[PDB]
C-alpha cells in the first residue's frame, strides 16, 4: 500500500481535462449509468459519471469492491461506445468515448511466491485479457533505494 | 410525586432502626415460592441502587448492578421476574429483544407528516433510572446487542443517526436471566459453555447464580405441599394476614419506602473498612493465581472490585446512615462469595 | 409630534444611558472601527452591523417599573428606548437594534408548552434548528426613471412584520404611468433591498419525555441576523412572541403565530457544534506564558489525563498529541499533505477500554461518538429531499461529514461490515467525500481524526498464540492506522496493590485550564523544520526497516509521514517555532513502545 | 358504551369511556379584543364567553348609530373595515383530541370507529393520549 | 443580498444543464382588415392573446376586424438555463454547498458542458415570484443571474 | 398503528389475540410463522399482556386468551424413535407454555 497510489489518481483527473473521480461503492450500477427524472422548467435521461466523462478519462478506485453487474459494464465499454439498457421503459444504447484508469489492490498478505498469477488476484483473466497494460506495486526493503527517497 | 406528609417520614424512622429489618425484607418477597433464599437476598440490594460519584474527575461511575439467572427451567423465575415489576415504581418487561410491536433498543423513527426527526421508542430511554427484565439473553437476535453491551456501563447510549448527534442519559438496571444448554449438563462440562459466542460478556456483570435439581423426596414433599396450600382457599394468604400483623404491612408502602431511601440518602464507606477489602482482593486473586498455575490453564476483573464495593452502599441506604463499618461491609462478602461459589466450580 | 409619554421613556432611559458610560465607550468603538474600515478601503486603492449588547441585568437595581413593563408588553418601551439610543449616535457624532442578553427565571419555558399563554411577551426558547429555509431578499424602495421629464422618483413599501405595532395598513400598487402619461421605466441599483429568512425550531431532546410526538413553532429572521444557523444544531433564541393575521373572523381556526425582534445564540452541546467560545484574558495567557517556560511539563500533563486511571504512560502522551493535530502545508497547485493522526488500541476487556472513550469525548472539542453500525449516512448524507417547494436534491450533513476539523469516536470497531469499510479508506486517506448517486453527483471535505477499538477475535489470547493476525482485519487497515496499541492483562501483586488503594481512594493543573492551553496553540504555534531534524531520522528509518522487517511488518513510507507528524505535535507543547532534535528524540521512542 | 349513541341523545348529558388515540397541536381563539374602524375611526371591545363560527366582525363602522348630535353630524367606512389591533388582546387554547373505542369487546366484524374531541382552556394539556 | 443590479464575478461548477429551445420576445399580428401589423411585448413568464384589433383605422368604425399571430414575423431569442453549485473549497467547515439559477440568452449558448470549473460574470436581477401561498410576507423577491461572458478554466 | 382505505384516519387495530380477550383463538401452521409472530406468542403466553411502543404511544393491552394448535410433522407423518421435540421444528419455551 506504501506506493502512494491515489497521489496519482487525483492528480491525473485533475490536469486532464473532463476529468471525473470516482470510488467503489460511491456509485452503484445505476448511478454511473444514466437515470430517468422528470424534467424541470424546460422526461429527459439524466446521465451518470461515465456519462459525463466522455471524451475523458475516468479515474477509478477499488475495482474489486464493485457489484457483479457493475462488472458487465465495465466489459462493455472495452467494446466501444456500447452502453445497454432494458429496464421498465428504457431501451437506449447510448454512445460514451470515455477512458479507463483502475487500480485494484492485491490479496490478503503481500506478494507470496508461493502464490501464482491469478492466486493472489481476485478478477479473472478475460478481464485481464481486456487489459493491455498491466503494472505491479513492488515494495521491496532494499537499503540504497532509501536515502534518496528518504531526501526526496 | 417527591414530597409528602410528615407521619409517612415517621413510620419509615419506626421501620428504620429495627435491628431485625434485613431478614424481615428478606421475607418479604417470596412468600408463594419456597426456597432460593439466596436469590432471595439478593434482588433487595439491586433495588436500592448504589453510589453516583460526578467527580471533578471527566467521567462518573455507574451505581447499579447486573445478575444472571441462568438455570433450568421450572424455577418459576418467570414469576419472579413479574414480582419485580410489581416492586419498582417504573420497570420494564421484556421476553427477548421483540414485543409484539414495541422494540427494545434506541429507535428513531421519522414522523410520516411533515418529515421530522423524533425519538420513536425502545426499552432503555423508557426505564431511565429503573429496572429492565430481559428474558432469553442467547436465544437472542444480535443486530443491536451493542448497545446493550455498553448500557451497563456509562449508563448513556449514544445515537448517531441520519439526522441528529445526540448523546442521552439511561440510568436503567439490567437483569439478565439466561438459559443453560441440557440443562446440568452445563455443569458437567466447564462452568462456561452456556453462550457460543464467548464468555467475556459474563466477563462484563457482577452476580452469577446457577440453578440447580437435586431430587430429595421429603424436600420433594415439601416443595409440593407448601404450594398446593398457596392453590385453594388461600391458606398461605391468610397465612400472609396474620404475618401482615407482624410484619412486611404491605408491598406499596414498601414501594414507596424504597423511593424515599433511594433519592434521599448520600452514603459512603468507611476508611477502615477498606483495608479489609484490600485484604481480600489480593487474595482471590492470588487463589485464581494458583488455581491458574496448577491447573496451567485458564476469569475475573477490576470490575468485580466494583462489584464488591458497591453492595455496601445498597446496605447502607437499607441502614439509611451515611457511613459504614466493619460489618455492615463483612455481610456482603459472605453473600459475595455465594457469587463466587458458582464461578470457579 | 410626540405625546408626553413617549418622551418620557426616552428621558428615563437616558438617564439610565447616561447613568453607565460601559456602553458609551462600546459604540464609540463601533464608530471609530467603520471609520477606520472605510478609511483604508478608500485611501490606498485609488460591514459591522448597529447593535449593541445590554443585559438584563441594571434594570432591576435601576427601575422596577420599567423593568416590569418590559417583561409584560414590550411594544410600548422597544421603539423609544431605540430612538433615545439612535439619539446617542446622532449627539455623540439606520436601526441600531438591541440585544435583550439576561438570564431570567421568568420565561424560559419550554416551546412545548408555550401555546396561549404569555402572548405578546418576550420569551426566552432553546431548542433544535431544523429544515433551514431558502436566504431571499425584501423589496423595500422602488426607484423609476421617466423618461421626457429626465428625473426620477420615490416610492417606499412596508410590512407588518417590521413595525410591532398595528398600524392602519396601507397597501400601494407598483407604479405604472403616473402624473401625465411619460412611461416609467424602471432601475435597479440605487432600489434598496434588505435580506430575509424564516426558519422552524424543534424543542430539545434530551429535555423531551420518553417519546410523544413533538411540537414546533417558527422564527423569522432579519438582516444582520439570515443564516447564522446550519440545521442540526442547539441555539438559544431571546425574541418575543407575536400573533398576527385576521383569525378567521373576516367571513376553522386562525391566530397562526411567530416571534420577531430575536437575538440568536448557539450553544454548545454534547457533541454537536462550535465550543470554541472560551475567553482567554491576559491574566489567563501571563499563566501559559508562565508555564510553558518549562522544562517537563508534557510529563505533567501526560500524567494529568488519567484522573482515575493507573497507568497507561505512553498511551496518554500520544492523546495530547492527536489534539494538537499536527501541521498542514498543501501543496502549490497539487495536493494536500494530511497531517493529522489516527489511532487504534485493543486489549483484554475492563482495562479501562471503555474507561478511556468519553475522556476523550468530553475533554476534546467538536466530537461524535459513533457506535456499532454506522450504516446508510454516517460517512455519507444519501440526499434524501422530498421538497415541496420545488423538485431537487439536497444533503443532510452526515457524521463524518458533520465531525470535520474534529474527532471521530468509533466504538467496537470489529462489529463494523465491510461495506462503510470502503469509504473508511477514502475518508482516512484523501480527506474527501465524493457521493455520485443519479440526482447530483458532489465532492465533498472531512478532514477528521479517527479513534477506534476492536476486540481480539477470541478469548484474551493477546500474546499466547501468535502477534499476527489477532484481529483478522484487511490490510490495507493496518496502514491506515499510524500506532496500534496493545494493553495485557499482567497479574502481580505490586501492580495489584496499586490498583488496590487507587480504587478506595477513588470512591472518597485543571481540566477547565487545559482545554484554554489547548485552543490557544492552534491558531499561533504551528513550527517548521529545521535542519537538525533530518539527520537523526535519517538513520533512524535505515534501522526501521532493516532491522523491524526481521521482528514484524509492514514498513511503508506512509510510517515516515507519521514520523514528521510526532515531531510536529511535540513542538507544539512547547510553543517553539523551530523544531529541536528533542523533538525526534521523543519522537523515536514513541516507536519502539508501540511496536516493540 | 360507544356503540349505541341514537339522535335521541343529541345534546344531552352523556358519558362514555374509552382509548384516546393522539391529540393535536395547540391553535389559539380570542375572546377580548380592540378593534377600529379604518375610516371613521371608531373603536369598540367584544368579550365572548362560550367560544365553542359563533361570532365574527360586523360589517358596519357603527359610529352612524350615535345618540349625539355633532358626532353623528360628522361618508362610509364600508366595506367591512374592521382590523383587529392585536396588542392588547385576549387568547385560549384549543385541543382536538381523538378517542377510540376499546377493542376487547365487539369490533370483531367490523373496523372500529372513532370520534372526534375538543377541551376547553385548563382541560389543555392534561392527558398523555392511549389511557383508560 | 445588496449586490443588486452591480456587474460582478463568480465561480463554480456546472451543474444540470438544460435545453436550449426558442423563447418568445415580440408576437406580430396580422389585420387582414385594415392591414397594419399589431405588436405585443411580453416580458412575464406567461401572457395572453389580445383582442379583435387594435388599429387606429379599425378603430372609429362599425366593422373593427379580427387578427390572428404570425411565425414568421415574430422575434424568439436563443434560451437556456442552467446551475452553479459551490466550488467546494471556500465553504466554511460544517456546511452543505448551494446552487444559484443563471439564465443565459443569445450567442452565448450552447458553450457549457456540465460539470466544469468556468468563471461567470455578469449582472444580478430579481424575479417576480414568491414561495407558498400562506409563507408570503408581502414582498418576496427571488433573484436569478444573467450570463455575460464565459472565461473557462481548464 | 393503520389507516383505514375506508376511512383515512389513523385507527389502532389490535390483534386476534387482542380480540379474543376471555375467547379462545384458533392458530395454525406455526412453522410458518415468522420472528415477528414468534415473540408475540412467547409475550402472550408469558404475562398476558401485550406492550407496544409506536408512534407516540406506549401502552399495555391485556390479553386472556386460550391457545389451541393444529401442526404438520417434519417429513415423515411420524418421524422415528426419536422424541416429538425432535420430531418438531419448534423451539423448547413454546413447547414449556
Ligand atoms: N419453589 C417454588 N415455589 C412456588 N412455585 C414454583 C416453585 N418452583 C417452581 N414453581 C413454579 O414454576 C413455574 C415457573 O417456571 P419457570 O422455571 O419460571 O419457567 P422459565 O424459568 O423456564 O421461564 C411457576 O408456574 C411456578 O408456579
Ligand atoms: N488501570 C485501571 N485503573 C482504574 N480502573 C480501571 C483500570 N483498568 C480498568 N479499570 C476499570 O475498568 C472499567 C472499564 O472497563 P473497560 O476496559 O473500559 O471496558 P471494555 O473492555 O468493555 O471496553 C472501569 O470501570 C474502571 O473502573
Amino acid at each position: 500500500p506504501g506506493v502512494a497510489k491515489s497521489q496519482l489518481l487525483k492528480a491525473i483527473c485533475k490536469i486532464s481535462p473532463r476529468g471525473v473521480y470516482t470510488t467503489g461503492k460511491g456509485s452503484s450500477g445505476v448511478g454511473l449509468t444514466a437515470a430517468v427524472m422528470k424534467d424541470p422548467v424546460t422526461m429527459i435521461l439524466e446521465g451518470g459519471a461515465l456519462v459525463l466523462a466522455d471524451n475523458g478519462i475516468c479515474c477509478i478506485d477499488e475495482f474489486d469492491k464493485m457489484d457483479e453487474s457493475d462488472r458487465t459494464a465495465i466489459h462493455e465499454v472495452m467494446e466501444q461506445q456500447t452502453i445497454s439498457i432494458s429496464k421498465a421503459g428504457i431501451n437506449t444504447t447510448l454512445n460514451a468515448r470515455t477512458s479507463i484508469l483502475a487500480a485494484a489492490n492485491p490479496l490478503y498478505g503481500r506478494y507470496n511466491p508461493r502464490l501464482s498469477p491469478l492466486d493472489n488476484i481476485n478478477l479473472p483473466a478475460a478481464l485481464l485479457s481486456r487489459f493491455d497494460i498491466l503494472f505491479l506495486m513492488l515494495d521491496i526493503p532494499s537499503r540504497d533505494d532509501d536515502e534518496k527517497l528518504a531526501e526526496h | 410525586v417527591t414530597m409528602f406528609t410528615e407521619e409517612e417520614e415517621e413510620e419509615f424512622l419506626q421501620l428504620s432502626r429495627n435491628p431485625k429489618l434485613y431478614e424481615i425484607l428478606t421475607n418479604s418477597i417470596a412468600p408463594s415460592i419456597f426456597g432460593n433464599e439466596d436469590i432471595k437476598k439478593a434482588i433487595v440490594c439491586l433495588l436500592m441502587g448504589g453510589s453516583k460519584k460526578i467527580l471533578p474527575d471527566g467521567m462518573r461511575l455507574r451505581g447499579d448492578i447486573n445478575v444472571l439467572l441462568l438455570g433450568d427451567p421450572g424455577t418459576a423465575k418467570s414469576q419472579l421476574l413479574k414480582f419485580v415489576e410489581k416492586v419498582s415504581p417504573i420497570a420494564v418487561y421484556t421476553s427477548g429483544k421483540g414485543s409484539s410491536a414495541a422494540g427494545l433498543t434506541a429507535s428513531v423513527q421519522r414522523d410520516p407528516m411533515t418529515r421530522e426527526f423524533y425519538l420513536e421508542g425502545g426499552a432503555m430511554v423508557l426505564a431511565d433510572g429503573g429496572v429492565v427484565c430481559i428474558d432469553e439473553f442467547d436465544k437472542m437476535r444480535d443486530e443491536d446487542r451493542v448497545a446493550i453491551h455498553e448500557a451497563m456501563e456509562q449508563q448513556t447510549i449514544s445515537i448517531a443517526k441520519a439526522g441528529i448527534t445526540t448523546v442521552l442519559n439511561s440510568r436503567t438496571s439490567v437483569l439478565a436471566a439466561a438459559n443453560p444448554i441440557y440443562g446440568r449438563y452445563d455443569d458437567l462440562k466447564s462452568p462456561g459453555d452456556n453462550i457460543d459466542f464467548q464468555t467475556t460478556i459474563l466477563s462484563r456483570f457482577d452476580m452469577i447464580f446457577i440453578v440447580k435439581d437435586d431430587h430429595n423426596e421429603e424436600r420433594d414433599i415439601s416443595i409440593a405441599n407448601h404450594v398446593i396450600n398457596i392453590h385453594t382457599g388461600n391458606a398461605n394468604a391468610m397465612q400472609n394476614q396474620q404475618e401482615e400483623n407482624g410484619s412486611e404491612i404491605s408491598i406499596e408502602k414498601m414501594k414507596r419506602y424504597i423511593t424515599y431511601c433511594r433519592l434521599k440518602c448520600a452514603p459512603r464507606l468507611s476508611p477502615q473498612a477498606a483495608e479489609k477489602l484490600s485484604s481480600n482482593f489480593v487474595t482471590i486473586r492470588k487463589q485464581l493465581l494458583i488455581n491458574e498455575l496448577e491447573s496451567t490453564e485458564r476469569p475475573i476483573t477490576i470490575r468485580q472490585l466494583e462489584a464488591i464495593i458497591r453492595i455496601t452502599e445498597s446496605l447502607a441506604k437499607l441502614e439509611l446512615s451515611p457511613i459504614a463499618q466493619e460489618r455492615h461491609v463483612d455481610e456482603a462478602i459472605r453473600l459475595f462469595q455465594a457469587s463466587t461459589m458458582d464461578a470457579a466450580s | 409630534a410626540p405625546d408626553a409619554v413617549f418622551g418620557d421613556r426616552v428621558r428615563r432611559f437616558q438617564e439610565f444611558l447616561d447613568t453607565f458610560t460601559s456602553y458609551r465607550d462600546s459604540v464609540r468603538s463601533i464608530q471609530v472601527y467603520n471609520s477606520n474600515n472605510a478609511a483604508n478601503y478608500n485611501d490606498d486603492q485609488d460591514i459591522l452591523p448597529h447593535r449593541i449588547i445590554i443585559s438584563l441585568d441594571d434594570l432591576r437595581e435601576f427601575d422596577r417599573s420599567f423593568w416590569s413593563g418590559i417583561l409584560v408588553e414590550p411594544a410600548y418601551f422597544i421603539p423609544p428606548a431605540e430612538k433615545a439610543l439612535t439619539d446617542l449616535a446622532d449627539s455623540m457624532d439606520h436601526p441600531w437594534k438591541l440585544s435583550f442578553k439576561g438570564s431570567f427565571g421568568a420565561h424560559a419555558l419550554s416551546p412545548r408548552t408555550l401555546t396561549a399563554q404569555h402572548l405578546n411577551k418576550l420569551v426566552s426558547v432553546e431548542g433544535i434548528v431544523t429544515k433551514t429555509s431558502l436566504v431571499r431578499p425584501k423589496l423595500i424602495r422602488s426607484v423609476h426613471y421617466a423618461a421626457k421629464t429626465g428625473r426620477f422618483h420615490y416610492r417606499d413599501y412596508t410590512d407588518a412584520t417590521t413595525t410591532l405595532t398595528t398600524r392602519i395598513p396601507t397597501p400601494a400598487i407598483y407604479p405604472t404611468e403616473d402624473t401625465e402619461g411619460n412611461k416609467l421605466t424602471t432601475e435597479y441599483g440605487y432600489s434598496t433591498f434588505i435580506d430575509h429568512q424564516r426558519i422552524t425550531v424543534q424543542e430539545m431532546p434530551e429535555m423531551a419525555p420518553a417519546g410523544q410526538l413533538p411540537r414546533s413553532i417558527d422564527v423569522i429572521l432579519d438582516d444582520d441576523l439570515v443564516d447564522k444557523t446550519k440545521p442540526g444544531d442547539r441555539v438559544n433564541v431571546v425574541g418575543v412572541f407575536k400573533s398576527l393575521g385576521a383569525g378567521g373572523m373576516n367571513q376553522l381556526i386562525g391566530f397562526k403565530t411567530l416571534i420577531l425582534g430575536n437575538t440568536v445564540y448557539p450553544l454548545h452541546a454534547r457533541s454537536t457544534g462550535v465550543a470554541a467560545r472560551q475567553m482567554l484574558t491576559d491574566f489567563d495567557i501571563r499563566n501559559i506564558n508562565k508555564l510553558s517556560k518549562k522544562k517537563d511539563i508534557f510529563d505533567i500533563l501526560s500524567q494529568s489525563l488519567a484522573p482515575s486511571i493507573y497507568g497507561h504512560d505512553h498511551i496518554k502522551k500520544a492523546i495530547l498529541l492527536m489534539l494538537m493535530g499536527g501541521v498542514e502545508k498543501n501543496l502549490e497547485n497539487g495536493s494536500h499533505l494530511r497531517g493529522d493522526i489516527n489511532i487504534l488500541m485493543v486489549g483484554d476487556p475492563s482495562t479501562a477500554k471503555s474507561q478511556l472513550l468519553r475522556f476523550v469525548l468530553n475533554t476534546a472539542s467538536l466530537a461524535i461518538a459513533t457506535t456499532g453500525r454506522g450504516s446508510s449516512g454516517v460517512g455519507l448524507t444519501a440526499a434524501v429531499t422530498t421538497d415541496r417547494e420545488t423538485g431537487e436534491r439536497r444533503l443532510e450533513a452526515g457524521a463524518m461529514v458533520l465531525a470535520d476539523r474534529g474527532v471521530v469516536c468509533i466504538d467496537e470497531f470489529d462489529k463494523m461490515t465491510d461495506v462503510d469499510r470502503v469509504a473508511i479508506h477514502e475518508v482516512m486517506e484523501q480527506q474527501t467525500v465524493t457521493i455520485a448517486k443519479a440526482g447530483i453527483h458532489t465532492t465533498l471535505n472531512a478532514r477528521c481524526s479517527v479513534i477506534a477499538a476492536a476486540n481480539p477475535v477470541f478469548g484474551q489470547y493477546d500474546v499466547n498464540r501468535d502477534p499476527h493476525q489477532n484481529i483478522a482485519l484487511p490490510d490495507s487497515l493496518l496502514s491506515r492506522f499510524d500506532l496500534l496499541f496493545v494493553v495485557t492483562d499482567d497479574i502481580n501483586e505490586i501492580r495489584d496493590r496499586s490498583i488496590s488503594e487507587h480504587v478506595l481512594r477513588t470512591h472518597r493543573v485543571t481540566i477547565p485550564f487545559l482545554r484554554k492551553y489547548v485552543q490557544y496553540a492552534k491558531e499561533r504555534v504551528i513550527p517548521q523544520l529545521t535542519q537538525e531534524a533530518i539527520n537523526v531520522i535519517v538513520k533512524n528509518y535505515t534501522d526501521l526497516r532493516n532491522d523491524d522487517n526481521t521482528k514484524k511488518s509492514p514498513i511503508t513510507a506512509r510510517t515516515l509521514e507519521t514520523l514528521i507528524r510526532l515531531a510536529t505535535a511535540h513542538a507544539k507543547v512547547r510553543l517553539s517555532k523551530t523544531v529541536n532534535k528533542v523533538d525526534a528524540k521523543v519522537a523515536a521512542n514513541l516507536l519502539r513502545f508501540a511496536l516493540l | 358504551p360507544l356503540r349505541d349513541l341514537d339522535s335521541e341523545h343529541v345534546s344531552k348529558i352523556v358519558r362514555l369511556s374509552g382509548i384516546i388515540i393522539s391529540t393535536s397541536v395547540l391553535s389559539s381563539r380570542a375572546t377580548y379584543l380592540s378593534i377600529m374602524c379604518r375610516n371613521c375611526r371608531h373603536t369598540t371591545s367584544i368579550t365572548i364567553n362560550n367560544f365553542n363560527n359563533t361570532v365574527s366582525l360586523p360589517r358596519s363602522c357603527l359610529s352612524t348609530i350615535e345618540s349625539e348630535s355633532s358626532m353623528a353630524n360628522e361618508k362610509n367606512c364600508g366595506p367591512d373595515p374592521y382590523i383587529i389591533i392585536h396588542e392588547s388582546s385576549k387568547f385560549i387554547d384549543q385541543q382536538f383530541l381523538k378517542l377510540q373505542e376499546i377493542p376487547e369487546l365487539v369490533p370483531v366484524g367490523e373496523m372500529p370507529r372513532n370520534l372526534t374531541m375538543t377541551c376547553d382552556r385548563y382541560l389543555t394539556n392534561k392527558v398523555i393520549p392511549g389511557t383508560r | 443580498g445588496d449586490f443588486l443590479g452591480q456587474l460582478i464575478t463568480v465561480r463554480g461548477i456546472i451543474t444540470r444543464v438544460s435545453d436550449v429551445k426558442p423563447a418568445v420576445e415580440v408576437i406580430a399580428y396580422t389585420c387582414d382588415q385594415c392591414g397594419y401589423e399589431v405588436f405585443q411585448e411580453v416580458n412575464s413568464r406567461t401572457f395572453t392573446p389580445l383582442s379583435e384589433c387594435t388599429s387606429e383605422e379599425c378603430s372609429q368604425n362599425q366593422t373593427k376586424g379580427q387578427l390572428f399571430m404570425s411565425t414568421r414575423a415574430s422575434k424568439f431569442s436563443a434560451f437556456q438555463e442552467c446551475k452553479i453549485q459551490e466550488l467546494s473549497q471556500q465553504v466554511p467547515v460544517g456546511h452543505i454547498p448551494r446552487s444559484l439559477n443563471i439564465h443565459v440568452n443569445g450567442t452565448l449558448v450552447r458553450s457549457l458542458s456540465p460539470g466544469d470549473i468556468v468563471d461567470v460574470t455578469g449582472i444580478f436581477l430579481p424575479a417576480p415570484y414568491t414561495g407558498f401561498k400562506a409563507l408570503k410576507a408581502g414582498l418576496l423577491t427571488e433573484t436569478y443571474l444573467e450570463a455575460q461572458f464565459v472565461r473557462q478554466h481548464k | 398503528v393503520r389507516k383505514d382505505p375506508i376511512t383515512k384516519e389513523w385507527t389502532l387495530e389490535g390483534g386476534a389475540l387482542v380480540l379474543a380477550d376471555k375467547g379462545v383463538c384458533l392458530i395454525d401452521e406455526f412453522d410458518k410463522m415468522n420472528d415477528q409472530d414468534r415473540t408475540s406468542i412467547h409475550e402472550a403466553m408469558e404475562q398476558q399482556s401485550i406492550s407496544i411502543s409506536k408512534a407516540g404511544i406506549v401502552t399495555t393491552l391485556q390479553a386472556r386468551c386460550s391457545i389451541i394448535a393444529a401442526a404438520n410433522p417434519n417429513g415423515g407423518r411420524y418421524n422415528s424413535t426419536l422424541p416429538l421435540a425432535q420430531n418438531v421444528s419448534l423451539t423448547e419455551p413454546i413447547l414449556s407454555r
